[PDB]
RNA sequence: AUAGGUUUGGUCCUAGCCUUUCUAUUAGCUCUUAGUAAGAUUACACAUGCAAGCAUCCCCGUUCCAGUGAGUUCACCCUCUAAAUC
């Protein structure tokens, strides 16, 4: 079998680089209260929470 | 109780057996617990929304 | 093949021609096609009615109770077929319906006694 | 026209017949026209086409009182192999698709009625144990819920919930309510 | 207690009755063919080879046991009156797990007005048919067993064949079962046919009948003419031992009534044709003498 | 359940012995041919382990599976030499022998 | 004509008429017989006549055989326990080798028949698919259902293009 | 009716043989040709002869005339007519293999209802003699003479069950799978009966054919095998 | 079906999936039948899962596993 | 293969080619109705519109289903043992 060491290489980037730009909760559960979307995602929330 | 048709195979199996007792065949329910639907859930558990 | 999470159920597959339908009751990967591969089949249903005015129902129910005691869920038609074996309890939804039907029966008959 | 169409049965045991085929099979003298020494696999589909026979119609085709009924069994035994009691394939006699499913059908029905003799095996009985005291056969005693008339379980029946559930499910709702129902009809309105 | 059908008694005697023709046991089957074998035998091998055709033959003559006739199953498992109205066909649960006798098998079956109950004994034969078809079975009724079919299935002397079709199709205490036996039975005892059932499973079957409902004597007189005494005296006696407390068995004790002496008390006793039996039993005493 | 090597127990030929404490053995099976329908032999080369090197070119011996492979190739283990090469001991009769002749005679016992 | 002698020993007739069917224990077998020797022969004609059989019928059981190894011929069986079983078969015809080792490391009869008991209930006849797994493909085979529409049109209340 | 082609000789029926200068006549004789051949002109020709009763023979007829040539043929093959023995007269008493020069030929007795499977030449002697029911192969060099003859020979040469009864002085039983285990002995000796019984041979050294065995282990595939066929 | 790297349909960008009115009786005593019927259901569940388990038992160190397996010990001795 | 045609002035033998049989695609010409099944040549390039949401916010799903046959002994059995369901 010839070593596949690219997607090695790539799987521990990405590990690396998920763990040192991990969005913070500011960020992730932050609401637009006019629109009621998260600015971070752009996802609408559920009618009945509004 | 027991659902109709498994009542009647509990009873016809035990009839079958040799056994000849009148007692109703019965499902406990004390062990299971009925939690409510907006009991809190395990937050270490949960995951989390991915960075992009 | 290996799935990522998943579980077994028990579930209709689907069978039979255009505008005749049958079904084949299987224990297979949730994840799986719905005629696909399968891990034992567990009875048949059809559901258009014979020549007795019957609809054949075959259940193995050995091997349902084994797949459920090993830890196999089951699809919402699955249930209801159960219930009306007298296998389980007679689905919640069933007798929500039978009440809708009802329901919606005595309208009706009001209707005509009011016209 | 014929006049055996009503009794088929005897066009075989008339004078006609016997100047006509004598003992031997009404499909003995015939023979299949084809290219190569291997004939085609199936035979034609049907010797007569909007009322025209071809040229060289089949055993049944070319007597038109020879007439495939399940009454007429002394013309359905020459389609059956006396010594193994299979039906000849079509190819064997050279009748055409359509006669061939017919003669099938009629020796099948003549089968049924009895008119036919055909090997009937003996068979070994279904069941090794002939008992009916099992439960699946005999009665199961009631359960206490079939005395009483009730359901098998409480919550088969409607029981109208007290006024502050309502009155909280009001209040989770507002504005996405529907008008509120009663108990529903005690039997299935007709 | 009054013996069974199945008492090893009366399992000798109707097993003597029936007899062991091998030609006719072993008669040529109408089927496909296959080219045949031969075996190059001493005196001594083909009789070891003629009595393992009799043992086969004795396997193949095995008499079906005689079955009351099942009592109806009238069972409700449960009234769910909620569900009444919201189906318009009644379902049928088969259970088919394999591993079960079809007897002791659970069949149900849920109707429009919601009740839950047991299958009817015809449902349960044609589901366990549906599920586990057996081979000759059908699962709707063929048309051979009506009046008129039978009727011409007996004048072509089919009566084997008849009784073949409805142990296939039909389970030993079934209504229709018994009722094509009987029919069958009545025919032969009426046209004098004993000889077709023969060296057959049935001889037995319908021996314990003519004698259960007392009209022993068209078999009586047939056994006579073919110079059957010994079965005409068994017969006798199998009839005596079934109804001990007839005039015939008192006579016979009185009398001391023994081999063909039993035969004439019968006659004399409990005989509706009892004056051709003793006529029937006068020229066969002397044929014997004249021989 | 008590080893991950599929070949269990093995009787075959040391053919090589220079290995350290390995000997190389040749096995043969029978294999229907699917046209003729006749059994053929097939060879498979495998490595015991064997410690005391008591193993000769041309003995027939056993191999035991190992619980697991010490090495690539070295999955099974000598559990005894059948057939020392030129020292038969008969089975049967317990006698040294050369071929089909006894060395010593079965009466002289 | 068949090349060789006794062409009958390569047909799959006379592969499958072998009896034995030897335990899970046993896993090699050794054969070890003499070319000449009278005392032999019947092991010779074991060789000749009924090794293909036992392989047949044992497909995983190493067979392996020797020549003029020692003065008389016999059998070993090596068992998965590491336990070995001789057989001393001078003197003996084949038919007494093949009724011995039947008898002393051969399934019995009984054994067979659960084993052909408990392959039948795979084959479940109440499933329906493919012929190659099952007598039926569909309920419309089995008579007094609705049969398929490819051989009976449906009628036109119970299609959906008439229902529509 | 035409023979075995439009064009062909081979299979037409040339009538029952003239009455001979021996005085008898032979109305219940039926006579085919078999070949017909260009002599380089004169013509020879292949009949064969038969009553459906065993007794056929076959004979070659030169002449520069064709219809002298049928006459010839068919007048000698009339004097030297062979008897066929016949098992329950419809088919042969055992398998044949036979070699004639180059032609070999390999017969197979069949139960009633099989037909006549084989080459047209040996269907038309079959008809001849009375055989109805028989499978037949021929492989090698298909030359008509040859065939004719070597199937005459093998015909001719087979032995009767009477005639194995009478050689090993032994019952000969039958096995039929229709009739069950039932015995049914088709010959006994004349003379006395062997008291010893025939050695249980536990594999006979019988040469095998490799097509009658691929065909019953299911590996013989040809698509010109088993096809369907008006009835022969 | 679509893989979470197709975009969304852009005649979607504006649509609320307004919740379903409510009932309030019929909600409540669906609400209890649920429970009702889920209690039954799991104790049916666990029953199936002990008769699994209790299988597996028996056929692995069952009295009569033991027993044949003594007798095959045996028969071979 | 139940075989057949064809080398020579002729016979026999050997030997190839072809015919007869059954399917699939395409082409010509010709085609009425009903039911069912099946349905790009191309791993070439793609306009346009749809194919993944759900839900009191967290999560979960979008890793499935559906498609293709480019590459190609990753698929099967045993041992061991994660993740997943109960
Ligand atoms: S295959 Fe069953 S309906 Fe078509
Ligand atoms: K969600
Ligand atoms: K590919
Ligand atoms: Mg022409
Ligand atoms: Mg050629
Ligand atoms: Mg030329
Ligand atoms: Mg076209
Ligand atoms: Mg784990
Ligand atoms: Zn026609």
């Amino acid at each position: 079998v010839r070593p596949r060491l690219i997607a090695e290489l790539a799987r521990r980037v990405r590990a690396l680089r998920e763990q040192l730009n991990r969005p913070r909760d500011s960020q992730l559960y932050a609401v637009d209260y006019e629109t009621l979307t998260r600015p971070f995602s752009g996802r609408r929330l559920p009618v009945r929470a509004w | 109780p027991y659902p109709p048709l498994l009542r009647a195979m509990i009873i016809a199996e035990r009839q079958k057996n040799g056994d000849t007792s009148t007692e109703e065949p019965m499902l406990n329910v004390q062990r299971i617990r009925m939690e409510p639907w907006d009991y809190p859930a395990k937050q270490e558990d949960k995951g989390r929304a991915k960075g992009t | 093949k290996a799935y990522r999470g998943g579980h077994l159920t028990i579930r209709l597959a689907l069978g039979g021609c255009t505008n005749r339908p049958f079904y084949r009751i299987v224990a297979a990967h949730n994840k799986c096609p719905r005629d696909g591969r399968f891990v034992e089949q567990l009875g048949s249903y059809d559901p258009l009615p014979n020549s007795h005015g019957e609809k054949l129902v075959a259940l193995n129910l050995d091997r349902i109770r084994h797949w459920i005691g090993c830890g196999a869920h089951l699809s919402k038609p699955m249930e209801k077929l159960l219930g009306l074996a007298g296998f389980f309890p007679l689905h919640p939804m069933m007798i929500t319906n039978a009440e809708r039907l009802r329901r919606k029966r005595a309208r009706e008959v009001l209707l005509a006694s009011q016209k | 026209i014929s006049p055996y169409k009503d009794e088929p049965w005897k066009y075989l045991e008339s004078e006609e017949y016997q100047e006509r085929y004598g003992s031997r099979p009404v499909w003995a003298d015939y023979r299949r026209n084809h290219k190569g020494g291997v004939p085609p696999q199936r035979t034609r589909k049907t010797c007569i086409r909007r009322n025209k026979v071809v040229g060289n119609p089949c055993p049944i085709c070319r007597d038109h009182k020879l007439h495939v009924d399940f009454r007429n069994v002394k013309l359905l035994e020459q389609f059956v192999c006396a010594h193994t009691g299979i039906i000849f394939y079509a190819p064997y006699t050279g009748v055409c698709v359509k006669q061939h499913k017919r003669l099938t059908q009629a020796i099948q029905k003549a089968r049924d009625h009895g008119l036919l003799i055909y090997h009937i095996p003996q068979v070994e009985p279904r069941d090794l144990d002939f008992s009916t005291s099992h439960g699946a056969v005999s009665a199961t005693p009631p359960a206490p819920t079939l005395v009483s008339g009730d359901p098998w379980y409480p919550w088969y029946n409607w029981k109208q919930p007290p006024e502050r559930e309502l009155s909280r499910l009001r209040r989770l709702y507002q504005g996405h309510l529907q008008e509120e129902s009663g108990p529903p009809p005690e039997s299935m309105p007709k | 207690k009054k013996p069974t059908f199945m008492d090893e008694e009366v399992q000798s005697i109707l097993t003597k009755m029936t007899g062991l023709n091998l030609q006719k046991t072993f008669k040529p089957a109408i089927q496909e063919l296959k080219p045949p074998t031969y075996k190059l035998m001493t005196q001594a091998q083909l009789e070891e080879a003629t009595r393992q055709a009799v043992e086969a033959a004795k396997v193949r003559l095995k008499m079906p046991p005689v079955l009351e006739e099942r009592v109806p199953i009238n069972d409700v498992l449960a009234e769910d009156k909620i569900l009444e109205g919201t189906e318009t066909t009644k379902y049928v649960f088969t259970d088919i797990s394999y591993s079960i006798p079809h007897r002791e098998r659970f069949i149900v079956v849920r109707e429009p007005s919601g009740t839950l109950r047991k299958a009817s004994w015809e449902e349960r034969d044609r589901m366990i048919q549906v599920y586990f078809p057996k081979e000759g079975r059908k699962i709707l009724t063929p048309i051979i067993f009506k009046e008129e079919n039978l009727r011409t299935m007996y004048s072509q002397d089919r009566h084997v064949d008849v009784l073949n079709l409805c142990f296939a199709q039909f389970e030993p205490d079934s209504t229709e079962y018994i009722k094509v036996h009987h029919k069958t039975y009545e025919d032969i005892d009426k046209r004098g046919k004993y000889d077709l059932l023969r060296s057959t499973r049935y001889f037995g079957g319908m021996v314990w009948y003519f004698v259960n409902n007392k009209k022993i004597d068209g078999l009586l007189i047939d056994q006579i003419q073919r110079d059957l005494i010994d079965d005409a005296t068994n017969l006798v006696q199998l009839y005596h031992v079934l109804h001990p407390d007839g005039q015939s068995a008192q006579g016979a004790k009185d009398q001391a009534a023994e081999g063909i002496n039993l035969i004439k008390v019968f006659a004399k006793t409990e005989a509706q044709k009892g004056a051709y039996i003793e006529l029937t039993l006068q020229t066969y005493q002397e044929a014997l003498s004249r021989h | 359940v008590r080893s991950s090597v599929h070949a269990r127990w093995i009787v075959g030929k040391v053919i090589g012995t220079k290995m350290q404490k390995t000997a190389k053995v040749r096995v043969t099976r029978l294999v229907l041919d699917p046209y003729l329908l006749k059994y053929f032999n097939k060879r498979k080369t495998y490595f015991a382990h064997d410690a005391l090197q008591q193993c000769t070119v041309g003995d027939i011996v056993l191999l035991r599976a190992l619980p697991v492979p010490r090495a690539k190739h070295v999955k099974h283990e000598l559990a005894e030499i059948v057939f020392k090469v030129g020292k038969v001991i008969d089975p049967v009769t317990g006698k040294p022998c050369a071929g089909t002749t006894y060395l010593e005679s079965p009466l002289s016992s | 004509p068949m090349k060789g002698r006794f062409p009958i020993r390569r047909t799959l007739q006379y592969l499958s008429q072998g009896n034995v069917v030897f335990k899970d224990s046993v896993k090699v077998m050794t054969v070890n017989y003499n070319t000449h020797g009278e005392l032999g022969e019947g092991a010779r004609k074991f060789v000749f006549f009924n090794i293909p059989q036992i392989q047949y019928k044992n497909p995983w059981v190493q067979i392996m055989m020797f020549k003029n190894m020692t003065p008389s011929p016999f059998l070993r069986f090596y068992l998965d326990s590491g336990e070995q079983v001789l057989v001393d078969v001078e003197t003996k015809s084949n038919k007494e080798i093949m009724e011995h080792i039947r008898k002393i490391l051969g399934k019995n009869e009984e054994t067979l028949r659960e084993e052909e008991e408990e392959k039948k209930q795979l084959s479940h006849p109440a499933n329906f698919g493919p012929r190659k797994y099952c007598l039926r493909e569909c309920i419309c085979e089995v008579e007094g259902q609705v049969p398929c529409p490819s051989l009976v049109p449906l009628p036109k209340e119970m299609r959906g293009k008439y229902k529509a | 009716e035409r023979g075995w082609s439009g064009n062909s000789w081979g299979g037409i029926s040339l009538g029952p043989p003239d009455p001979g200068p021996c005085g008898e006549t032979y109305e219940d004789f039926d006579t085919r040709i078999l070949e017909v051949r260009n002599v380089f002109k004169s013509i020879r020709v292949l009949v064969a002869v038969g009553n459906g009763k065993g007794a056929a023979g076959f004979s070659i007829g030169k002449a520069t005339d064709r219809m002298d040539a049928f006459r010839k043929a068919k007048n000698r093959a009339v004097h030297h007519l062979h008897y066929i023995e016949r098992y329950e007269d419809h088919t042969i008493f055992h398998d044949i293999s036979l070699r004639f020069k180059r032609t070999h030929i390999k017969m197979k007795k069949q139960p009633k209802g099989y037909g006549l499977r084989c080459h047209r030449a040996i269907i038309t002697i079959c008809r001849l003699i009375g055989i109805k029911d028989m499978y037949a192969k021929v492989s090698g060099s298909i030359n008509m003479l040859s065939l004719t003859q070597g199937l005459f020979r093998g015909l001719s040469r087979q032995e009767t069950h009477q005639q194995l009864a009478d050689k090993k002085g032994l019952h000969v039983v039958e096995i039929r799978e229709e009739c069950g285990p039932l015995p049914i002995v088709v010959a006994s000796p004349r003379g006395p009966l062997r008291k010893d019984p025939e050695p249980e041979d536990e594999v006979p050294d019988v040469k095998l054919d490799w097509e009658d065995v691929k065909t019953a282990q299911g590996m013989k595939r040809s698509v010109w095998s088993n096809l369907k066929r008006a009835a022969t | 079906r679509k893989t979470r790297h197709d975009p969304l349909a852009k005649s979607k960008i504006e649509r609320v999936n307004m919740p379903p009115a409510v009932d309030p009786a019929e909600f409540f005593v669906l609400m209890e039948r649920y429970q009702h019927y889920r209690q039954t259901v799991r104790a049916l569940r666990m029953e199936f899962v002990s008769e699994v388990q209790r299988k597996v038992h028996e056929a692995r160190a069952g009295v009569l596993a033991e027993r044949k397996a003594l007798k095959d010990a045996a028969e071979h001795r």
